[PDB]
């Protein structure tokens, strides 16, 4: 891909105590056209993985194939495919990641970012991020586009350090992912009111809503606003 | 005339290829293996003589998969049967990549059976020494 035409926008994800967060909103834009509502960017891989993609939409879908393929491929000649050797979502990122910076020095990039969010097997919380140059980094909260500017300053109230994770519960959690859609619905332009948000949580396993939307907002005082200056009317 | 048997894809005089039969007489001195197509699907079934007792029970497992619908267990030579077990995951893979449904089984069947009739065509390639019994449940049952 040289430039991307349907694209997804920002995703946003955070740990906690017992687990990981992601969320995405279900939009497609054609440039400056809010063309295809309705459009999954989180990939649910196994029962412990979920990968939240923004960015062009058709290499999205390469990249759903080449999960659902590495799935298939792993569960081959794998009587623990379901357990010990099962998909762990460090095993995914890695792949991923491998896959894009490979594409970036090819000179022909998967034009996403892509955020990788599970518990491993150990029960540890894994949250990491990779885009179309191949860097990777983590940390407790992770944000793409807009969202890296915005998501973040309020998830990251929330989790500063390391230590501030076990404080964490799932409902301040799923509050504060509510909170930063709102706010990005409200300052995103090409964002959308209809959302996802997945949770992985080592002990209640993949919890996925669908069909989400932006509730509790604050318009009334927009009624005072009148004239650019000057004008009282 | 003689030495009819001494190179593949070599036809004899009474227009068979002797190599193949070599190969399914390798094919019957393996273990047992069965598939019974019921109402709704099908079932496989292999037998896996234990030589000892130091082998890990439950371990060692015989029947392969192919993508996530499809149940091949082979009789004779295991690698050959891993061999084409392989082959047909690729074309597998391959059908899916290209039209997103899952391979049919006729379709899965035809492309292992070229395979197989390509290997018993030249005298640089040995037929296959397995009988594969495999099976699934497509989109016609």
């Amino acid at each position: 891909t040289q430039q991307p035409i349907v694209t997804g926008t920002s995703v946003i994800s955070m740990k906690y105590d017992n687990g990981v967060i992601i969320a995405a909103d279900n939009l497609g834009s054609y440039g400056s056209l809010l063309r295809f509502n309705g459009v999954e960017r989180l990939i649910p891989v196994g029962d412990n993985t979920v990968v939240g993609i923004s960015g062009d939409i058709s290499d999205m879908q390469h990249i759903e194939r080449l999960l659902k393929d590495l799935v298939t491929e792993n569960a081959y000649d794998n009587p623990l495919a379901d357990a010990e050797e099962a998909l762990e979502p460090s095993y995914i990122f890695e792949y991923l990641a491998t896959v894009m910076y490979q594409r970036r020095s090819k000179m022909n990039p998967l034009w996403n970012a892509i955020i990788v969010a599970g518990v491993q097997s150990n029960g540890d919380q894994f949250l990491r991020y990779v885009n179309l140059l191949g860097v990777t980094y983590s940390s407790p909260t992770l944000a793409t586009g807009f969202g890296a500017h915005m998501a973040n300053p309020l998830l990251r109230k929330v989790v500063d350090r390391e230590s501030d994770i076990p404080k964490t519960t799932v409902q301040v959690a799923e509050e504060a992912i509510v909170n930063a859609m709102r706010v990005l619905y409200y300052r995103d332009a090409r964002s959308s009111r209809n959302f996802s948000l997945a949770i992985i949580d080592k002990n209640t396993g993949l919890t996925f809503k669908k069909n989400l939307q932006v509730e509790n907002m604050k318009w009334d005082f927009a009624k005072d606003i009148k004239g650019y200056g000057t004008q009282k009317i | 005339g003689t030495g009819y048997d001494l190179s593949n894809s070599v036809f004899s005089p009474d227009g068979r290829n002797f190599q193949v039969e070599y190969a399914v007489k390798a094919v019957e001195n393996g273990t047992t293996s069965i598939g019974i197509k019921c109402n709704d699907g099908v079932v496989f079934a292999v037998e896996k003589l234990i030589t000892s007792k130091l082998l890990v029970p439950q371990k060692n497992v015989k029947i392969q998969v192919v993508d996530r619908h499809i149940g091949c267990v082979y009789s004779g030579l295991i690698p050959d049967g891993r061999h084409l077990v392989n082959r047909g995951r690729e074309e597998a893979a391959s059908f899916k990549k290209l039209y997103k449904t899952p391979i049919p089984i006729p379709a899965f069947a035809d492309r292992l059976g070229q395979y197989v009739q390509a290997h018993t065509l030249y005298n640089s390639v040995r037929p296959f020494g397995v009988s594969t019994i495999f099976g699934g449940v497509d989109k016609n049952g």
